[PDB]
């Protein structure tokens, strides 16, 4: 009926960050997964659940795509049943996820000279998230038991710190982008039949 | 909640947020060094006193926690290194006045002029003459001039300096409840709090000591050599039971033996081994030596070089366009940044210096996934030994005739052999009593069993039990020898080097036996082993993580510094030296004198 914008998510002009990630809803389209999967852009492709092969011949109710950018060492915490900062407090996936992961280096595009401090990232919560639930909250965390008002000071830190990313980082300190693919089927009528 | 947590928090706020700082100050460092302008120092000191500033404030909002309810000994070897005052302990007088002392003595060090008799209208520095005359001149009344004039004029400007230096240091050291300056330098040794690896401050020294002993018998013999073949040089000053004097050694100080390959070969008629006609024969250059250098090491099983080692390093001089110092660094700088810094040139030496320098970024390659605190060596003697270890594997025949560069007819007899022993056991040996009189005078000066009037005096009546050197100039208590030397008059530990030749011969006997090696160990090599490869790599790992003993006691089979494996390496020298001096006077009285 419709190719669907891959377009939009895949090449965007700006990306989120990992605490506010842009989850973006993708219906009543047919897609080209063919066009994903060789493309040999993307350092990491990576489908739980699904084979990656037999990905166009099959239909699914609803399909969200999740962007955002994460560090170099970080990608391995984006995968069901594992743990890490990003994994508990910023990017949960259920032990059951079914779809795919995808991440692929950003340097010519997300790092400058001097740095680029614009994604940011929440380091300490107070309990971990069950899956796909997203955290905005901008509150002072106390690490102890004295209060401190909404003021910083001592065992009271702001939760949100910033990414630094140089052109001369290593590896695995170097930006990639992620875009998670989260496939949906149930008994409902159909919306993505590539 | 318990102060357990509290404290792993702070920890790991702290590491997420002093990386950058740290990769800031380095690459503005980094910059200034490879190009040298105002600017450059300004960007530079900038960035630094930033980070500085950072630590301390982290410092004083850590001591908050008491470390008597932390259990786990990561956290607790982390909280204690932050929580290390510093200089900042004593009086803002106190500090003004200690800060400028070493900032003006290593300024007054580093601009020494003396000036001649002869030439009043040209004196000269030390650095680039006053160090060639005394290593390259054989005569001997000028060279006793050029140190004579040398460390009487130093010394008398330096010692009244350093006189309170001593008691200020001292006081800065006791603050933090130690027993002297001596105490503060040792700690580095310590291990407490892990049953059966515990190492007193004070036992190192009862191990330096009961080392040095089995140490002599070798030595002794070499000191007889080194002194007869020098009756030829200078047949009117010379004793045959006596000891060397001091200006005919080579270095100003003596803290080598290498410039005497000259007066004291064992078979001159043969040539030694060197390959820079084969390289520029070959038409080598800095790209080529680097590439062999990852080589050696993805043979043994370790991982290769990163690509911005490639891209952003500078491996040649760039022209004198753009200047630059070109001390031979290997650089870490944080966020996986790993450089090396080096003019280099088509030599044999700079072919070894290259496996030092990747030894060097091969360590801190291995110890990057441990906390940011945790960085470092197991001690401050291992970084130099891992990098030693790989000159010693890529400097012997076989892996020279493997690589290339000589001709596989290139066949070695007993000569060439003893000829590379004696060459190793000036540079290695020579430097060992020397470095343990220094600084057991200087723990005793610390711990004042040395009064100060007979200062000087015990100086030199170590130097006789010892090293068996005399002084040709009679010195009183107005002169002051040691603080002439780079490293005392700057304040840096220098015990570092003894256990470092320790360590560096353990691990080579070591690996080099895991290895599948045969015969004297001064031709084994490491080429093709991964086996010995990840021996090695269960050690670099670690870091500071575990007490030092343990690191060692993985590698070597043992929890404490021998030197076995040093005697060992030097066994076909000692079995020639006792033939050659079958006839001569073996050791020395300090019945002589020079004057």
């Amino acid at each position: 009926t419709n190719l669907c914008p891959f377009g939009e998510v895949f090449n965007a002009t700006t990306f989120a960050s990992v605490y506010a990630w842009n989850r973006k809803r993708i219906s009543n389209c047919v897609a080209d997964y063919s066009v994903l999967y060789n493309s040999t852009s993307f350092s990491t492709f990576k489908c739980y659940g699904v084979s990656p092969t037999k990905l166009n011949d099959l239909c699914f109710t609803n399909v969200y795509a999740d962007s955002f950018v994460v560090r170099g060492d970080e990608v391995r915490q984006i995968a069901p049943g594992q743990t890490g900062k990003i994994a508990d407090y910023n990017y949960k996936l259920p032990d059951d996820f079914t779809g795919c992961v995808i991440a692929w280096n950003s340097n010519n595009l997300d790092s400058k000279v001097g740095g680029n401090y614009n994604y940011l990232y929440r380091l300490f919560r107070k309990s971990n998230l069950k899956p796909f639930e997203r955290d905005i909250s901008t509150e002072i965390y106390q690490a102890g038991s004295t209060p401190c008002n909404g003021v910083e000071g001592f065992n009271c830190y702001f939760p949100l710190q910033s990414y630094g990313f140089h052109p001369t980082n290593g590896v695995g300190y170097q930006p990639y982008r992620v875009v998670v693919l989260s496939f949906e089927l149930l008994n409902a009528p159909a919306t993505v039949c590539g | 909640s318990t102060i357990e947590e509290q404290a792993k928090t702070f920890l790991d706020k702290f590491n997420h947020e002093a990386e950058d700082l740290f990769y800031q100050s380095s690459l503005a460092s980094w910059n200034y060094n490879t190009n040298i302008t105002e600017e450059n120092v300004q960007n530079m000191n900038n960035a630094g006193d930033k980070w500085s500033a950072f630590l301390k404030e982290q410092s004083t909002l850590a001591q908050m926690y008491p470390l008597q309810e932390i259990q786990n000994l990561t956290v607790k070897l982390q909280l204690q290194a932050l929580q290390q005052n510093g200089s900042s302990v004593l009086s803002e007088d106190k500090s003004k006045r200690l800060n400028t002392i070493l900032n003006t003595m290593s300024t007054i060090y580093s601009t020494g002029k003396v000036c001649n008799p002869d030439n009043p209208q040209e004196c000269l520095l030390l650095e680039p003459g006053l160090n060639e005359i005394m290593a390259n001149s054989l005569d001997y009344n000028e060279r006793l001039w050029a140190w004579e004039s040398w460390r009487s004029e130093v010394g008398k400007q330096l010692r009244p300096l350093y006189e309170e230096y001593v008691v200020l240091k001292n006081e800065m050291a006791r603050a933090n409840h130690y027993e002297d300056y001596g105490d503060y330098w040792r700690g580095d040794y310590e291990v407490n709090g892990v049953d059966g690896y515990d190492y007193s401050r004070g036992q190192l020294i009862e191990d330096v000591e009961h080392t040095f002993e089995e140490i002599k018998p070798l030595y002794e013999h070499l000191h007889a050599y080194v002194r007869a073949k020098l009756m030829n040089a200078y047949p009117s000053y010379i004793s045959p039971i006596g000891c060397l004097p001091a200006h005919l050694l080579g270095d100003m100080w003596g803290r080598f033996w290498t410039n005497l390959y000259s007066l004291t070969v064992p078979f001159g008629q043969k040539p030694n081994i060197d390959v820079t006609d084969a390289m520029v024969d070959q038409a080598w250059d800095a790209q080529r030596i680097f590439k062999e250098a990852e080589k050696f090491f993805v043979s043994v099983g370790l991982p290769n070089m990163t690509q911005g080692f490639w891209e952003n390093s500078m491996l040649t001089d760039p022209g004198n366009v753009q200047k630059a110092v070109c001390h031979p660094t290997a650089w870490d700088l944080g966020k996986g940044d790993f450089r090396i810094l080096m003019c280099t040139k088509v030599t044999m030496d700079d072919f070894l210096t290259a496996h030092h320098e990747m030894g060097h970024i091969q360590y801190d390659m291995a110890y990057a996934a441990q906390p940011f605190l945790l960085r470092n060596g197991a001690n401050e003697g291992f970084h130099e030994a891992v990098g030693e270890i790989m000159s010693l594997s890529a400097a012997t025949p076989k892996h020279l005739k493997s690589i290339g560069l000589l001709s596989p007819d290139f066949q070695e007899d007993n000569e060439t052999e003893i000829n590379f022993l004696l060459k190793q056991a000036l540079t290695i040996v020579g430097t060992l009593p020397f470095t343990y009189m220094l600084e057991k005078w200087r723990w005793m000066v610390f711990k004042g069993e040395i009064p100060k009037d007979q200062w000087m005096k015990k100086w030199w009546e170590m130097k006789r039990e010892i090293v068996g050197v005399v002084e040709p100039v009679p010195h009183d208590e107005t002169y002051c020898d040691p603080a002439s030397l780079f490293h005392v008059s700057n304040d840096y530990s220098f015990i570092r080097y003894y256990t470092r030749t320790l360590y560096q011969f353990q691990f080579q006997e070591a690996l080099c036996q895991a290895a599948k090696h045969e015969g004297p160990l001064h031709k084994c090599d490491i080429s093709n082993s991964t086996e010995a490869g990840q021996k090695l790599f269960n050690m670099l790992r670690l870091g500071k993580s575990e007490p030092w003993t343990l690191a060692l006691e993985n590698v070597v089979g043992a929890k404490n510094m021998n030197v076995r494996p040093l005697l060992n390496y030097f066994e076909p020298l000692f079995t020639w030296l006792k033939d050659q001096n079958k006839n001569s006077f073996v050791g020395w009285s300090t019945d002589w004198s020079p004057y």
